[PDB]
């Protein structure tokens, strides 16, 4: 799990928005958090 | 939102919350104390007398050989977790590969020495509830999933809710808050597959006793059955997967019990002589008088060798809670339990209402 | 091990025939695993003594020995009547020079 | 039960006859099945045209097979857009009360618990159609528990009649008269509903009631010395004429008789089938009613406050 | 001497409710683990009964030829337990203890 | 004539993953019964005499 | 068979099957053909080799038997569990036209419930561990499962079971009626079988 | 912690705390100086077996319950009713505690 | 039902009960006590009226063999219970006045669960005289 | 899922077959303890 409090203040950000969903298989940790889940805190 | 704590400091015997960490059924008994003459007296004729106080003794003589937990005290053993009743009874679930993955922790993950002779004792123990005729729904009964446990030697204390959201509690860890029920994959069994109705709406969480009643081995399944049907719509759905399990208990059950000597008897004359006139009839105060009560006809039924509806029994039920949400989200994940993964379905978002239970007979 | 002689009386082999032998008298009475009382709810008090299972399973460097007998768990209460086996969730801080 | 209640939303389509419009303002407090508690639902599940079966339109005595494979819910208010009801399942509302404007022939009391019943009652049935968008409603209506008992058991013996190649119509309630009506019956739900009976009839048969079938001729005798013993068997009785027929005597010995209770299992399993009848048949009385204000009788066509039962 | 400094009497006449019960004669647990490795057999002189075959008139004189052989291989267990000193039986001389 | 049955018939679903109380069923082929004969087995020209 | 089918018997079943509305018709025709094929196996097993003959299970149950009036077999056939009840050595018999064996490696099947009440019984293959290069299609079968298959078995202390098509089977006690003697026996052990070492 | 339960409200306050040891070696010493009050009698009580239950019995029915007479009746510890098939027989609720 | 094997027995989690404390009690329950055995009896009647082969063949064979067959979802119903001057009896008739009399102690014997208790800050057993806490179903 | 009729069997399932009278007297059946084949 990847820290929450990291991408808070982030370096620079995308610019193409696709399906990230579309390919979860090249990826490490992936998680689809519909609008607002528990454990984000 | 309203939810309602309970408190109530029980053993850790057959219930270990540093294992089972998070939002577990619980599930409270009776004090084994009234078993063993009920099934001295509620036992359909000619079975075994005081099998299941002979078995549940072989339970607590087997609880704690060292430091001597003595085989009866003040504090007595009420709690018996979830995840336990699962690995009791997990030689009868369908998916070989979870089932002995419950039972894989269970053995490492508790707190004690050689729990497995636990198991296969307190599995014997339950084959011994449905022959002696103590069904274990009349002994189990819900209680509430855990949010905080404060535990030390053999006894420890359990914060539990009764009532209302499992969310909405406070766990005691603001490091951690909140938490989610956590359920073994081998017992969560919808039916929104096997009747094939899709769509949204709500759902209604019910739990499932199984009775394979036999003289030979009789069985426990436990499942967590998560619907759209009402209690009042639930008993053909119990009926049509475990068809076959109320077939076998009609027939075999009943054995042995002596039938009387056929046969007995040609059937009643009470359609026959009451269109006739010339039948003999006797008035209110000529009865109980044994004169008048010679010329009368005389009928003897005999019902000892009849199946009957308490042995009949299969399935059973009662109400768990429900899921508001439009749509219901079962996530399925593995979790350590260190270092055992389980195959575990979580619930989101459960709200609380217990029942009274019903036997599907 | 008869074989060998004993520690504490290093001029014999015992003390009781009819103790400290596997299957002894001794034995079948009093130990933990073979199970004659339990459901006694008095105290026996030479469970201690013959448990096999635990004096097996027990530690062996004295800077934990020392301090585990200083807080040992008690074997009875004082509370109830008699000399019972312990209400069996309740612990008393006793030591234990036995 | 959540916290802040839970409502769902009918749609009703946009297409709308504006005379039909000012119809369903009249509706303000009625009964309405759901099929789901999906919160948003459109008028074409509620009405009667999808309430139909595959190929055959429903009759009376099998509706109430489909009533309890749905969910019945009671309309609060009606807004131009959408319809706002509150399923009796989930739990009602915030405070606890919801108001019901009766359609019913019969006047209410305090404390009476409710089963809702199909429209039975000749000349007296209730629809609302809506010839703009093709849609029939039938509003089911609210009546006490016992005259749901009562209506339940006139129908099923109704069908039991038809099976074999006078009469019993009229019940009465008050001592007022009403009647109802005999068109058809579907023989399958007549079958189910028979079947229903006799599982549960066989099942109150145990090994003591062996004994209390003997204790028939004994109360025969009593009803004569007592006027209370008397009342009950109601001149009608099945048992009266098989008292003065049949004299049964106990089997004995019993079958391990020494360790167990023959009459307390009877009783016991008598109460789980034969007395949990009332139940099984037509759907739980999951309402009563509760007066927030001491009045005696809720007159027919008038708002009557409902809280939880049981 | 007890608590209260009074002569307390404890005999074996007092001793009644250990030995009474049936618990000594459980022997099977004995038996069914000293039967696991099995130990060579020595001299089975007094382990063994013969029924009487054929008349009694020389019943003797057919039983020493039968035994000449196996009567003098070792030494008879229980007769040289007879001349041990009580100290001596303790020790680890005989080896039959267990 | 039939060997003796006394229940007749029943109907039961089943699901794949649900298959409990593992009987096993009596197998009769495809074809119709009248294609195998009587059993003829004959030795009269093997004579022990 | 003689002391087992005096009278008129009822053949019950010891075994636990399921059936068709459609399968009586089969079951039917089982009542019809049923006595010709208790003379073709009293034929089919006359007619066999007395070389070819001490290779049949019937014999194996002999040898087996007559080592205990520690005694293996010479073929290595038989399960390692020689224990007196519960284990069965099966052949099959064809049903249909030619009554001839349809097995060369005798069955192992164990079963559950027997003689001490009249009950039903599960049936279960034994091992797996020999696949020697031939498997033939009659050993995927367990016994009463087919339309095709007679089936006859004998038990380690000898007692008979044969099995038919619909589970039905009764009871044969052979050992009552064996009047081979010792020195008879003893020689004829010796020349067929080995030892445990 | 705001929980209402009782008839009134509870509050609950919790503090957690921790415990680490700052020396390396013992640090802390325990001096046992005096004695009291004696506790336990010093006096005599047989044990009875009656109370185990887990025993195989005798094959007389006439003699088991001949010896159960003979030395329950009337023994300090032994049980007033006859022990259920499981549960633990209980102590007899004495008058005075001497 | 014996004025015209003890009774007085109860145990409740290790504790026992009395139920006998005879004179005032059985008679003021007697009216409970005649309306079971009017409503069981005239049930047992009825269903034995409707079929007569229930307490005829067989003890155990015929018996099952009716209840499998009446027992399963099939459309096989009516044909396997029905039996079809000279005077009536009322079974339809009374069939309504029985469901009416059993139908009503279903209300009176069910004894809802009006109170849940859950112990919070207290005792976990709930004695004789003490204030338990009290919760409904929400 | 998978349909099916179905027919529960037991033990007290049983079939009666009728044998001729001269069939159960056999050559095979009544062959002495020693025979020249």
């Amino acid at each position: 799990g990847y820290r929450y409090a990291a991408a808070m203040v982030p370096t620079g950000s995308l610019l193409s928005t696709i399906e990230v969903a579309s390919h979860r298989r090249l990826f490490d940790f992936f998680s689809r958090v519909r609008s607002d889940a528990n454990s984000l805190y | 939102p309203r939810h309602h704590l309970t408190r109530q400091v029980i053993l850790t015997d057959l219930c270990q919350p540093n294992a089972d960490r998070a939002g577990t059924l619980l599930l409270a008994l009776r004090h084994p104390a009234d078993l063993p003459h009920l099934a001295h007296q509620r036992a359909p004729p000619g079975r075994q007398t005081e099998r299941l106080g002979e078995a549940w003794g072989q339970l607590m003589e087997a609880t704690a050989l060292g430091s001597g937990r003595a085989e009866s005290g003040c504090t007595r053993a009420g709690l018996v977790s979830f995840n336990f009743l699962v690995a009791a009874c997990a030689a009868s679930y369908d998916a070989r590969d979870a089932a002995d993955a419950v039972r894989a922790h269970v053995t490492a993950n508790y707190r004690g020495t050689r729990v497995g002779a636990r198991l296969d004792r307190f599995s014997e123990c339950l084959r011994a509830m449905v022959h002696t005729h103590v069904f274990p729904h009349e002994v189990m009964r819900f209680f509430g999933g855990l949010v905080s446990w404060v535990t030390q030697d053999e006894l420890a204390s359990v914060t539990a809710v009764c009532a209302g959201p499992q969310e909405a509690a406070h766990t005691g860890h603001p490091g951690r808050p909140r938490s989610a029920v956590i359920l073994p994959a081998c017992a969560f069994v919808d039916l929104d597959a096997e009747l094939g109705l899709g769509g949204p709406g709500a759902a209604f969480l019910y739990l499932v006793f199984t009775y394979r009643q036999r003289r030979d081995q009789e069985l426990c399944c436990v499942y967590v059955i998560k619907s759209q049907l009402p209690p009042r719509g639930l008993e053909p759905a119990l009926e049509r997967l475990f068809g076959r399990l109320r077939i076998t208990n009609t027939i075999h059950g009943t054995e042995d019990m002596t039938p009387p000597a056929p046969n007995r008897n040609p059937d009643f004359p009470l359609a026959g002589l009451a269109a006739n006139p010339q039948t003999p009839r006797c008035s209110a105060g000529q009865v109980t008088n044994p004169q008048f009560a010679d010329r009368l006809y005389r009928w003897q039924p005999d019902l000892r060798g009849r199946p009957t509806a308490r042995t009949c029994t299969y399935a059973a039920f009662a109400e768990l809670g429900m899921m508001p949400e439009d749509s219901p989200r079962c996530l399925h994940r593995t979790e350590r339990f260190g270092a055992v993964s389980v195959p575990v379905v979580i619930l989101e978002g459960v709200v609380w209402r217990p029942g009274e239970w019903r036997a599907c007979a | 091990d008869h074989g060998q002689s004993d520690p504490s009386r290093a001029f014999a082999a015992t003390a009781n025939p009819w103790a400290s032998q596997r299957f002894s008298y001794g034995d079948l009475l009093y130990n933990g695993a073979y199970h004659l009382n339990g459901a006694s709810p008095v105290l026996s008090p030479c469970f201690k003594f013959f448990t096999s299972a635990d004096i097996a399973a027990k530690h062996r460097c004295l800077e934990r020995l020392i301090v585990e007998t200083g807080s040992a768990v008690s074997t009875a209460t004082a509370a109830s009547d008699v000399q019972f086996k312990r209400p069996p969730g309740c612990r008393e801080l006793v030591e234990d020079p036995c | 039960m959540l916290a802040d209640g839970f409502e769902t939303d009918i749609a009703i389509p946009s297409g709308i006859s504006r005379p039909d419009a000012a119809a369903l303002q009249r509706c303000e407090g009625r009964v309405v099945f759901l099929p789901t508690i999906r919160r948003q639902l459109t008028l074409a599940d509620v009405a009667h045209e999808s309430f139909v079966s595959g190929g055959v339109s429903p009759d009376t005595l099998g509706l109430l097979l489909a009533y309890r494979r749905r969910f019945p819910a009671v309309i609060t208010r009606v807004l131009p857009t959408r319809i706002v009801a509150c399923p009796l399942d989930v739990g009602l509302t915030h405070a606890g009360t919801v108001n019901l404007r009766n359609t019913s022939p019969v006047d209410l009391c305090n404390g009476d618990p409710i089963s809702l019943v199909p429209p039975v009652f000749e000349g007296q049935a209730t629809d609302v159609r809506l010839d703009s968008l093709d849609l029939t409603l039938r509003f089911p209506v609210p009546l006490p528990s016992p005259l749901a008992r009562e209506i339940v058991a006139r129908l099923v013996a109704r069908g039991i009649r038809d099976l074999n190649p006078p009469d019993l119509n009229v019940l009465y309630y008050n001592g007022s008269r009403l009647s109802l009506l005999a068109d058809v019956q579907q023989l399958g739900p007549v079958n189910a509903e028979l079947r229903s009976l006799v599982l549960n009839m066989v099942y109150s048969i145990t090994e003591g009631t062996t004994i209390i079938l003997t204790l028939i001729p004994r109360l025969f005798a009593l009803s004569a010395q007592d006027g209370y013993v008397n009342a009950l068997l109601q001149m009608q009785s099945v048992t009266r004429e098989a008292a003065q027929l049949i004299h049964p005597e106990a089997p004995a010995l019993m079958q391990d008789g020494e360790r167990r209770l023959p009459l307390y299992e009877a009783l016991v399993a008598w109460l789980t089938h034969a007395g949990q009848l009332g139940d099984t048949l037509a759907l739980a009385p999951v309402v009563r009613v509760c007066t927030f204000d001491g009045a005696a009788v809720v007159r027919s066509g008038d708002m009557a406050p409902v809280i939880r039962y049981p | 001497w007890g608590k209260d400094r009074q002569v307390l009497r404890l005999s074996l006449e007092h001793a009644i409710g250990t030995v009474c019960h049936p618990s000594l004669m459980n022997v099977d647990a004995a038996v069914g683990g000293l039967n696991r490795d099995p130990v060579e057999a020595a001299n089975p002189y007094g382990a063994y009964v013969a029924a009487p075959a054929g008349p009694a008139a020389d019943m003797q004189q057919l039983f020493l030829n039968a035994w000449g052989q196996r009567l003098a291989h070792g030494r008879v267990r229980w007769v040289a337990e007879g001349q041990m000193t009580p100290e001596q039986f303790m020790q680890p001389d005989n080896a039959n203890l267990a | 004539m039939d060997p003796y049955c006394p229940f007749d018939a029943l109907d039961v679903w089943e699901h794949r993953r649900f298959i409990v109380a593992d009987s096993r069923n009596f197998i009769t082929p495809e074809f119709p019964r009248d294609f195998w004969m009587s059993p003829v087995f004959n030795l009269p020209r093997e004579t022990a005499a | 068979i003689r002391a087992a089918l005096q009278g008129g018997p009822r053949i019950s079943q010891r075994l636990r099957y399921d059936f068709g509305p459609d399968q009586r018709a089969w079951l039917g025709e089982v009542t019809r053909r049923f006595p010709i094929l208790l003379e073709n196996l009293m034929r089919a097993v006359e007619g066999t080799a007395p070389d070819a003959f001490f290779h049949t299970a019937y014999a194996l149950a002999v040898l087996a038997h007559l080592g205990g009036r520690v005694v293996p077999l010479g073929d290595d056939l038989p399960a390692r569990f020689a224990d007196s009840d519960g284990h069965y050595v099966f052949d099959y018999y064809s049903t249909s036209g030619d009554t001839l064996r349809l097995n060369n490696r005798p069955i192992a099947v164990a079963m559950d419930g027997d003689v001490s009440k009249r009950e039903q019984s599960k049936c279960r293959f034994m091992e797996a561990v020999p696949s020697t290069a031939p498997r033939r299609v009659c050993e995927q079968y367990l016994p009463g499962e087919s339309y095709a298959y007679l089936c006859l078995g004998f038990n380690r202390r000898l007692c008979g079971i044969v099995v038919f098509p619909g589970g039905f089977a009764f009871t044969i006690n052979i050992a009552a009626y064996l009047s081979l003697s010792d020195p008879v026996a003893r020689a004829a052990v010796l020349r067929f079988c080995r030892k445990v070492s | 912690a705001r929980h209402e339960t009782g008839g009134g409200v509870n509050f609950t306050l919790t503090q957690p705390r921790g415990n680490v040891d700052l020396g390396v070696g013992y640090t802390a010493v325990v001096a046992t100086a005096t004695v009291r009050n004696p506790v336990t009698d010093m006096g005599n009580l047989p044990q009875n077996f009656y109370l185990g239950r887990g025993a195989p019995p005798l094959l007389d029915n006439a003699a088991a319950v001949y010896l159960r007479n003979a030395v329950v009746a009337g023994n300090r510890l032994g049980p007033a009713q006859p022990v259920p098939v499981f549960g633990c027989a209980q102590v007899p609720r004495r008058a005075g505690m001497d």
